[PDB]
């Protein structure tokens, strides 16, 4: 929940610096510089992906930034901060198949964004999940977002600026 | 019962499985009683010739990995006892299968010599269906009874 | 009490063939082996029911308090 | 728009990773289609194991278990059987309509 | 491969309280100190008295992992011989010298050979077939 | 491999005797688990109309409340299904029974003292003494009149006695038809008995010519064995005519000359009917319930 709480703090807060959002990706993506060495080797051991519900918890939140923060990290020279259009290519085409263990709605939005700006081309592997596929604790927390657009119309007077709108 | 010092006792001390032998003279008190005992001398009889589709069905009807009875996490079958005309299984080979599949794989098979209450002459010319002989976890000879 | 409506085993309708059954006995002097048979009862589950039926409703109807005497 | 996702309920704790040994638990069933499907699954030569079970006859339960040899998951052998349980009723009706109309 | 091969001569076909299984008894024509005491499913394979068997015990067909029922196009050692079982030898015994008399349990169908040179090539392997031609 | 289009070349149907209450038809070369499943539907899963709900207004008679409530429910009401829809009884009475699920019946019978002259019969001594079940009157509720102009509700067996009444007693109740199936209650059975039996096969072993042929008739039902002489010593005319008696396996002279046993692939389905529907169409309400019991598995998401 805290890796889900952290994911929606960053993409729903307006007064944080653009060098402070890379500070998340200085450690959250660096957390994926640690799973790539250590625990990419238990999958060939006879075991499913039910043990890695901690791992796909935070991996949702990094794609939850990517579904929102897209027009922030341009430069003039046509690059991205630590190759943003190359990091989500590597950790999806691995031998973990995150397309099934991420939600469809969060992959409906990971696909249209990675088609316009040419980030990922996992579309034919999104299509390859009908012949590839207890359970309730992995669908709700891939849909519970702690900073939802609030039903209360009155408290948003105090939070018109410090809470981000859709776009 | 109402707390956890007692729920462990009802699972470890005074449960049914530890009360298999009587504490009087060590005789057993569990066991099938009327239906299956006289039923079992028909499946273990020599004329039991199951076909292919029945053989898994009598196995799967008593063994379910879904409810979690097995140890191997997959129901394994044996080769039939007739090959060339029409492949038929045998009921002694069913008791061979249900000893294969609820017993742990780390230990090897069973070996047992035992008698019956059926005297040998009831089956014809002096055949040996009184001597119930288990070897390597198989019902190789003998019919299963109250004994 | 009265004739049962369906047979207790098969599921064929029985109750319309009880007062239509005594009119093969009080009149034609038939035996039950033809009297049950001429109606249509031909399974013995539904042929030990019209034969056997006690019909004690008549001994109840003599006890009516909704009538003078 | 409504899926009834409670009929073909696939238990997973007795399921192979590759899907060649699947595990169901079918409600609104008993020996009705339990043995009508078990006959038709076992005609598929790829199927290695198919029994249907009932844990307790009181409620509606039908644990069936397909296991295959290779190159076909057990759910892909289920849906051949339910395709060949329907096509039987194509045969039976047009060989029983063709005899009522033939007298 | 083949462990044993002979031709026997049926004398007794005991019906004996069964509807399908008859305890056959026979002895050979080639050798004389060798016999048979075999249960066969006489429903599938009718055996009367005064006949000629061919009791050939093989060790496999011509390691394979899984027994699967036959596909269309293979070739087996069981192709030519009309009735094939499977069983283990569960007891070895010798009556005297060159009168060694083995046992078997062909699935719950007891067999008893007896002889002198079969000590060479009948181990108590858990995979040992049985075959009959003609 | 077993093709299902080889199954069509090994599936024949011999309809023997087709009547509007029973049909006796054959199923050649089908399985004891497919042909059971047809028989498994025709008792239970076929829909048939009866009455669960008996609203008494007035009844003072001898046959009490729940008993005559019971015996109305056992009446096969000649109501064709697919002209009602299914109730949805998860909500209370205000919209539970509609004008489209429920057919509504009423009973009004009053018995009086009829003066008549002579041991005296009860039909002439009283006016309306015996509550026959042709006294059930269809109340057309709602719009059940623009389309019931050729299918009015009549009970299928009208002469069912329901109660016997004495003067003073009356029965006033209101009955509600419910569309049901024969797993819940027996009273929704669409059949008398839809059972099959299986074709026996009698094999002579030794030729039984002469005196062994003439005494061989009396072991069997008659229209089965045909014996003439030494030539035409015996044969079987039709074993379908022969129920399984096994009288011949009492005789010691014949206990080794013959073989009795079924042909395992010739199902003689003889489906009768209670009266609600024809047997030769409730069998079509089992060749199309099976076909629509597979689509509820097939076109359905395999959960988890
Ligand atoms: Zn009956």
């Amino acid at each position: 929940k805290s890796l889900q709480y952290l994911g929606s703090y960053i993409a729903r807060a307006k007064k944080l610096s653009r060098t402070q959002i890379i500070f998340v990706a200085s450690y959250l993506t660096s957390w994926l510089n640690r799973y790539v060495i250590e625990r990419e080797e238990e999958v060939d051991q006879r075991g499913g992906m039910e043990r890695f519900k901690h791992f796909y918890a935070a991996f949702q939140a990094l794609c939850y930034i990517f579904c929102f923060r897209h027009n922030i990290f341009r430069d003039t020279d046509g690059n991205w901060e630590c190759e943003l259009d190359k990091f989500f290519q590597r950790m999806v085409i691995s031998k973990f198949n995150p397309l099934k263990f991420c939600n469809e709605n969060v992959m409906l939005m990971f696909a249209r964004i990675a088609q316009q700006e040419s980030v990922a081309y996992c579309f034919s592997i999104i299509e390859n999940n009908n012949n590839e596929r207890t359970r309730q604790q992995f669908i709700d927390l891939q849909s519970y977002f702690p900073y939802d657009p609030l039903f209360l119309k009155n408290y948003k007077i105090l939070m018109k600026e410090y809470y981000i709108e859709w776009s | 019962p109402q707390n956890e010092n007692a729920r462990a006792e009802a699972l470890n001390l005074a449960n049914t499985d530890s009360q298999y032998l009587t504490p009087t003279s060590g005789s057993p008190v569990r066991g099938l009683i009327q239906d299956h005992i006289s039923a079992g001398v028909w499946l273990t009889s020599k004329d039991s010739f199951f076909t292919r589709e029945q053989y898994q069905q009598y196995i799967y009807g008593c063994i379910r990995p879904e409810d979690g009875h097995t140890t191997r996490s997959k129901i394994v079958t044996l080769p039939p006892t007739i090959f060339k005309p029409y492949p038929l299984w045998t009921g002694k080979q069913i008791i061979t299968t249900v000893l294969l599949n609820v017993t742990p794989p780390d230990m090897p098979g069973i070996n047992l010599i035992s008698k019956n209450k059926i005297k040998n002459e009831y089956w014809g010319k002096g055949s040996l269906e009184n001597e119930v002989l288990f070897k390597d976890g198989a019902l190789l000879c003998g019919i299963l009874d109250k004994s | 009490m009265i004739v049962p409506v369906r047979c207790f085993s098969c599921g064929k309708v029985v109750g319309d063939k009880w007062e239509s059954y005594l009119n093969l006995l009080q009149e034609d002097e038939l035996d039950e082996g033809t009297a049950l048979s001429r109606l249509g009862l031909k399974r013995y589950c539904c042929r030990r029911m019209i034969l056997t039926h006690v019909d004690l409703i008549e001994k109840f109807l003599r006890y009516n308090p909704l009538e003078k005497r | 728009e409504e899926p009834d996702r409670e009929k073909i309920k696939l238990l997973t704790q007795a399921t192979s990773e590759d899907g060649t040994s699947a595990s169901f638990q079918i409600v609104e069933e008993d020996h009705t289609l339990g043995n009508a499907l078990r006959y038709v699954i076992m005609k598929n030569p790829d199927v290695e194991f198919c029994g249907y079970s009932i844990p307790h006859p009181s409620e509606n339960l039908l644990n069936i278990r397909i296991q295959t040899y290779g190159e076909t998951t057990a759910v892909d052998a289920l849906q051949k059987g339910l395709k060949d349980l329907m096509d039987l009723c194509d045969v039976v009706e047009s060989k029983f309509t063709e005899k009522i109309k033939s007298m | 491969n083949t462990l044993f091969d002979d031709i026997f001569q049926v004398s007794e076909v005991d019906p004996g309280r069964y509807n399908k299984v008859c305890r056959i008894e026979a002895a050979s024509t080639t050798q004389d100190q060798c016999k048979l005491t075999l249960d066969i499913n006489v429903e599938l394979f009718p055996v009367a008295a005064q006949d000629s068997l061919t009791v050939t015990i093989a060790s496999s067909l011509n390691a394979t992992r899984s027994w699967r029922p036959p596909q269309a196009g293979d070739r087996s050692l069981a192709d030519d011989y009309d009735y094939v079982m499977y069983g283990t030898a569960y007891k070895f015994e010798e009556v005297s010298k060159d009168l060694i008399a083995v046992y078997y349990s062909f699935g719950g169908l007891l067999m008893r050979l007896e002889g002198n040179y079969r000590n060479l090539n009948n181990l108590k392997q858990e995979n040992a077939y049985l075959l009959i031609r003609r | 491999e077993w093709n299902v289009e080889k199954f069509k070349k090994d599936f024949e149907v011999n309809i023997s005797s087709l009547d509007a209450r029973e049909a006796n038809f054959d199923l050649i070369n089908i399985d004891t688990s497919i042909a059971n499943a047809f028989r498994r539907i025709m008792i239970s899963e076929v829909p048939s109309v009866a009455a669960e709900y008996v609203y008494f207004f007035n009844n003072t008679s001898v046959i009490q409340d729940e008993v005559l409530a019971h015996r109305i429910g056992l009446v096969p009401l000649k109501v064709d299904p697919d002209m009602l829809t299914w109730v949805d009884s998860n909500l209370p009475d205000d919209e539970k029974f509609t004008d489209e699920n429920t057919i509504v019946l009423s009973l009004n019978v009053k018995c009086t003292r009829n003066p008549d002259a002579p041991s005296t019969d009860p039909k002439e001594l009283y006016n309306n003494a015996h509550v026959y079940a042709r006294d059930l009157k269809f109340e057309p509720q709602g719009r059940q009149s623009t389309t019931f102009a050729d299918c009015p509700v009549v009970p299928a067996d009208p002469d069912i006695l329901l109660a016997k009444l004495r003067p003073g007693q009356e029965i006033s109740l209101k009955a509600h038809c419910i569309l049901g199936i024969g797993g819940d209650h027996a009273k929704f059975s669409p059949v008398s008995t839809a059972s099959y039996r299986l074709l026996p096969q009698i094999n002579i072993l030794q030729p039984i010519k002469g005196e062994s042929a003439r005494r061989f008739q009396k072991c069997f039902p008659p229209g089965v064995i045909g014996i003439d002489e030494g030539s035409d010593e015996a044969y079987v005319k039709d074993a379908r005519k022969d129920t399984v008696s096994r009288e011949v396996l009492r005789y010691e002279e014949f206990a080794d000359k013959v073989k009795l046993g079924r042909v395992r692939n010739h199902f003689i389905f003889n489906v009768e009917s209670a009266g609600a529907m024809t047997p030769e169409e409730i069998f079509f309400k089992s060749v199309r319930i099976l076909k629509n019991k597979a689509e509820y598995l097939k076109n359905c998401p395999i959960t988890q």
